């Protein structure tokens, strides 16, 4: 997977075989780092109107 | 996140501006609706001290001062029963829940203490028993019917309030 | 604020009427020197009623007051030719 | 700047017309905006395709315009029905609906013509400066409870009177302003006084 | 391909805007009814049956 977003260290536990999770809207939310077995979070940066 | 897509979309015309104006009109009407429904009183009337309202127990609709929220028990039940991805933004409302609660409390205090005179001129205090007697005189019956049955009327009112609370807490 | 970031206005611990609405209860106005302020809107002036077991307030005078209410009725009647519009 | 509700309709109509006119000068994907220059320097099939593109674009624009006009006409018809009801029950009679035909007690209204609208002049009745008194449910004279016929039992500190609920006109409490019903044992707050018999 | 995607997404957005306009009109009618019921019943005594 690819994309652009703010990476943050989350705390949701994953299964030993799963790699990346999604949401109800089918969007990339959390991805496990390939090297270290840590669960990260993917959140888009701020956006709005002026 | 595409520049060529935007350059292609610029050839279609002014549809984005139209839909944005439509959504802005919807958003401003959503606040005008509540600002017209709830904000109908000028002065915020406060509840008096310990009250002998003839025998009626208005302890389930007045604002509960225990919790910081100015919502009553029925309002708490009603709030507890009802339960940033691709450019979608949820604009916050203009009036918070606390302002709506204060408006409802002011309206309730005005209807209890003054009656029906706080919607035309200045608030005029009057005993609640005489207010109910005037209501009964408006529905057809005389004042003696209430002056001789105020106890039964207050008991039935308390029972009805309790039944309403039970029905709201049981099913929604 | 609770509706974003307000850059250019100063906060104040007062409560006036809402002149320029912002959101989440926060309102702005132009008052005195002169600058742009941001305050929490006030719903109204506190007016406690002197209720008791035996007390009634009866007015003694009256004031006639004429008001004004405007309501739209109709619009402009238009008609566009589809063929002449699409095809020149 | 008080007649803004009437000006908003004209502003929206003008904005819609200007948007339509500006959409008449778009491409939606083509070689040019004007249609004759498309067929001038181009082969028949590609010119027809580019004309079909503009046809689809203008059809979509006109459909959106008609939809917006219908949505606006619905609200305008609702407002016109409200204005007709408020014209019926304001002038051809005295209404008792609170805060409907004017703020306060309604007396009369006068209609006035306006461009694409109507202006009402609600003549209301607003109370004035108050005056505190002391009230009582009934009055006991000879073991019988006397209730006020139409008014309140008002006392100025020393004596008792009876006046209407909308104006202070103290009258002498007599048997022509009260009716006897029951005895002085049930009314909570029964006061003692003397009812005058003419 | 981008033109086809743009047309599809614009049609979807227009349908969404139309549905939102209809729902907003319904909500405005309901709010007007609620305001009438609040002004003619709470701040007085109505003689309208039911
Ligand atoms: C992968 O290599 C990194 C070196 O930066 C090391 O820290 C990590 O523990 C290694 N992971 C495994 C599973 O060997
Ligand atoms: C009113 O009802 C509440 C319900 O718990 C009760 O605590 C309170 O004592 C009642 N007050 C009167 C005056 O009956
Ligand atoms: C009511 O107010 C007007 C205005 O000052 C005054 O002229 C009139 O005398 C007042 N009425 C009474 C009964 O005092
Ligand atoms: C109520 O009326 C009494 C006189 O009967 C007066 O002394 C008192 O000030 C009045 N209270 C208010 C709040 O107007
Ligand atoms: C009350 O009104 C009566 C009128 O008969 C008057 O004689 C009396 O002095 C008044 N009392 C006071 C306290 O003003
Ligand atoms: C409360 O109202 C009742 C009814 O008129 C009256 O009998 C009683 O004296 C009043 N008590 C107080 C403390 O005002
Ligand atoms: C009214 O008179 C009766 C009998 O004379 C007496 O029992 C009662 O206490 C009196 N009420 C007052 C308020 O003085």
């Amino acid at each position: 997977l690819t994309g652009t977003g703010v990476l943050t260290e989350s705390n949701k536990k994953f299964l030993p075989f799963q790699q990346f999770g999604r949401d109800i809207a089918d969007t990339t939310d959390a991805v496990r780092d390939p090297q270290t077995l840590e669960i990260l979070d993917i959140t888009p940066c701020s956006f709005g109107g002026v | 996140d595409s520049t060529e897509c935007s350059n292609l979309l610029l050839q279609y015309g002014s549809f984005c501006t139209q839909l944005n104006r439509a959504l802005t009109g919807i958003a401003v009407e959503q606040d005008k609706n509540t600002q017209e429904v709830f904000a109908q009183v000028k002065q915020i009337y406060k509840t008096p001290p310990i009250k002998d309202f003839g025998g009626f127990n208005f302890s389930q609709i007045l604002p509960d001062p225990s919790k910081p929220s100015k919502r009553s028990f029925i309002e708490d039940l009603l709030f507890n029963k009802v339960t940033k991805f691709n450019g979608l933004t949820v604009l916050p409302p203009l009036l918070t829940d606390e302002m709506i609660a204060q408006y409802t409390s002011a309206l309730l205090a005005g209807t209890i203490t003054s009656g029906w005179t706080f919607g035309a001129g200045a608030a005029l205090q009057i005993p609640f028993a005489m207010q109910m007697a005037y209501r009964f005189n408006g529905i057809g019956v005389t004042q003696n019917v209430l002056y001789e049955n105020q106890k039964l009327i207050a008991n039935q009112f308390n029972s009805a309030i309790g039944k309403i609370q039970d029905s709201l807490s049981s099913t929604a | 604020t609770r509706a974003g970031c307000l850059i250019g206005a100063e906060h104040v611990n007062n409560s006036y009427e809402c002149d320029i609405p912002i959101g989440a209860g926060i309102c702005a106005s132009y008052q005195t020197s002169q600058s742009i302020i941001a305050y929490t809107m006030s719903l109204g002036a506190e007016n406690s009623v002197a209720y008791s077991n035996n007390s009634i307030a009866i007015p003694t005078n009256f004031t006639i007051s004429v008001t004004t209410e405007i309501l739209p009725v109709s619009m402009t009647k238009t008609s566009v030719d589809c063929t002449m519009y699409i095809c020149g | 700047s008080a007649l803004g509700k009437l000006q908003d309709v004209v502003n929206q109509n003008a904005q819609a017309l200007n948007t339509l006119v500006k959409q008449l000068s778009s491409n939606f994907g083509a070689i040019s905006s004007v249609l004759n220059d498309i067929l001038s320097r181009l082969d028949p099939p590609e010119a027809e395709v580019q004309i079909d593109r503009l046809i689809t674009g203008r059809l979509q624009s006109l459909q959106t315009y008609v939809t917006q006009q219908l949505i606006r006409a619905a609200e305008i018809r609702a407002s016109a029905n409200l204005a007709a009801t408020k014209m019926s029950e304001c002038v051809l009679g005295q209404s008792k609906r609170v805060d409907f035909c004017g703020k306060g007690y309604h007396l009369m209204s006068f209609p006035q013509s306006a461009p694409h609208g109507v202006v009402f002049l609600h003549v209301t009745y607003v109370p004035a400066q108050e005056k505190n008194f002391t009230t009582a449910p009934a009055i006991c004279h000879d073991g019988k409870a006397h209730f006020p016929r139409e008014g309140v039992f008002v006392s100025n500190g020393t004596h008792w009177f009876v006046t209407q609920r909308n104006f202070y006109e103290p009258q002498i409490i007599t048997t022509d302003n009260t009716f006897v019903s029951g005895n002085c044992d049930v009314v909570i707050g029964i006061v003692n006084n003397t009812v005058y018999d003419p």
